């Protein structure tokens, strides 16, 4: 005599107000995965310890051996990739039925789940598809685009132009539902309007749309511009999830793990002029071998997914290749005297202000490298710009990364192949 | 998708009575097939479980 199929099961928690799908979103967040770490150990930035156990994990990463790795070798995260992105789907198709929210809450909801699945799924084609600049690359298979919260169906690899059309559609969904402008700083983790645009700058600099990364990214430097000086205080971490330059602190890109088995290679170091207070702000004390250790990341509070120095560094990248020179150089020279000693910064200025077009591209790509050292940058660079062509010395033995090597993406992990076979 | 378990029945009878009711037999032949039947599975990873 009664009956409405409306009821909602008591004993478990089920996600049904704002607050509890807020904790189920921040839950997504915590469990988001840092293998751009283990990316940016492929690259030419990094010097796994003459150990067994930190080499035997390691070790292999680095070699960019793809083909027989040791089993015991640590393998990417692609389970908690797709676990995250669960999670967002399953905010985002809740959305009409989010229960005791403000509109302005539950809307700010929905595109943090948006902006999220957009990075999960740019981070997940960036490790495992070839690059967007690369010729041929458009129409290959990376990843299966996960849209849904379907549990029946195997998902087949999408090709990298749909990808990246997912990934544009998801941030024009986030710029128009995200509506928080700062969220705290003990919950900056959080996505917020300046996240969006510079996710968007970020994008649109891998795909080579400089138009739009130089829009995006001069958008958030006039929304925010300021820097940590490092010339009044030469400590100033600029990745600190408490400095005034980070926006976004999600991703801890630097496990404890690999960042207690690896050292900075005497050559990055090598990259690093006398003047720079990065080189006695970001690494510790020199080693006989003439490597360092790094300080910028292997604990919680190092944080960092998007900071105002990538925004500069993008705007310049962007402004060198559309034939902007001017702006290009303003914005690096203004780097340079925010991170620079001012004996060294006119040397430096007299450098730049006589570069011709390819030279400024490659003096912005070596300050890229040096400001986001340790912060999963330096991997997707070479990738994204030249593919350049890699030797690394390794206990007496030679190993050479061809340009445009077939290696520089990271094959999909074992595990995701042996549940879906058809990947 | 949650949904019953489905179950595919075919049956083939006979009843045949001989001698006012002095032998009475009733044969029925049965198959029936079940699909869809609620088990633990092994997802693929990206489904966000294993």
């Amino acid at each position: 005599c009664d009956s409405y199929l409306d009821i909602r099961p008591v004993g478990s928690v089920i996600p049904q107000t704002a607050e509890e799908y807020r904790a189920l979103l921040a839950r997504a967040y915590l469990n988001v995965p840092n293998d751009r770490g283990l990316a940016c150990l492929r690259s030419d930035e990094m010097l796994v310890n003459d150990n067994e156990y930190d080499r035997n994990s390691y070790g292999d990463i680095e070699r960019w051996n793809d083909v027989s790795p040791f089993p015991g070798t640590s393998q990417f995260t692609w389970s908690n990739f797709y676990n995250v992105l669960f999670i967002a789907n399953q905010v985002i198709e809740s959305q009409k039925e989010i229960t005791e929210g403000t509109p302005e809450v539950v809307n700010q909801l929905v595109g943090e789940a948006h902006l999220l699945r957009a990075y999960l799924h740019f981070v997940l084609v960036n490790l495992h598809g070839q690059p967007y600049t690369k010729s041929g690359a458009l129409n290959s298979k990376s990843i299966p685009l996960k849209l849904d919260t379907d549990l029946e169906k195997t998902l087949g690899r999408n090709t990298v132009e749909e990808v990246y059309t997912s990934i544009l559609s998801d941030i024009e969904h986030a710029r128009e539902l995200i509506n928080k402008e700062k969220w705290e700083t003990v919950f900056s983790y959080r996505f917020n309007v300046l996240s969006v645009d510079a996710l968007q700058s970020r994008v649109s600099l891998y795909m080579g749309a400089w138009p739009k990364c130089l829009e995006s990214a001069e958008a958030v430097l006039a929304k925010k511009s300021v820097l940590v000086d490092m010339n009044e205080t030469p400590l100033a971490l600029p990745n600190h999830f408490e400095s005034v330059e980070s926006i976004t602190a999600l991703e801890q890109v630097m496990g404890s793990s690999v960042n207690n088995a690896v050292w900075v290679p005497a050559t990055f170091l090598a990259l690093y002029q006398e003047g720079d207070k990065r080189l006695a702000a970001y690494f510790a004390a020199p080693d006989e071998n003439g490597n360092r250790k790094s300080s910028k990341g292997g604990k919680r509070e190092f944080s960092c997914t998007f900071r105002v120095g990538e925004l500069y560094l993008n705007a310049a990248e962007a402004a060198a290749n559309m034939d902007k020179l001017p702006h290009a150089r303003m914005r690096l020279l203004e780097l340079m005297r925010k991170r620079y000693t001012p004996e060294a910064y006119a040397k430096k200025e007299n450098a730049v202000n006589v570069m011709d077009k390819n030279a400024l591209i490659s003096e912005i790509l070596n300050e890229r490298a040096r400001e986001l050292a340790f912060e999963g940058h330096r991997w997707f660079d070479l990738r994204r710009t030249t593919r350049p062509r890699m030797v690394k010395v390794l206990q007496g033995k030679t190993y050479i990364l061809e340009q445009d090597d077939p290696r520089y993406t990271i094959p999909i992990p074992r595990d995701a192949i042996a549940a879906n076979p058809g990947l | 998708k949650l949904r019953w378990e489905k179950t595919q029945s075919v049956n083939v009878g006979l009843d045949f009575s001989v001698l006012n009711q002095a032998l009475n037999l009733s044969v029925d032949y049965y198959y029936r097939k079940g699909t869809d039947l609620i088990g633990k599975q092994m997802l693929p990873l990206e489904t966000g479980f294993v």
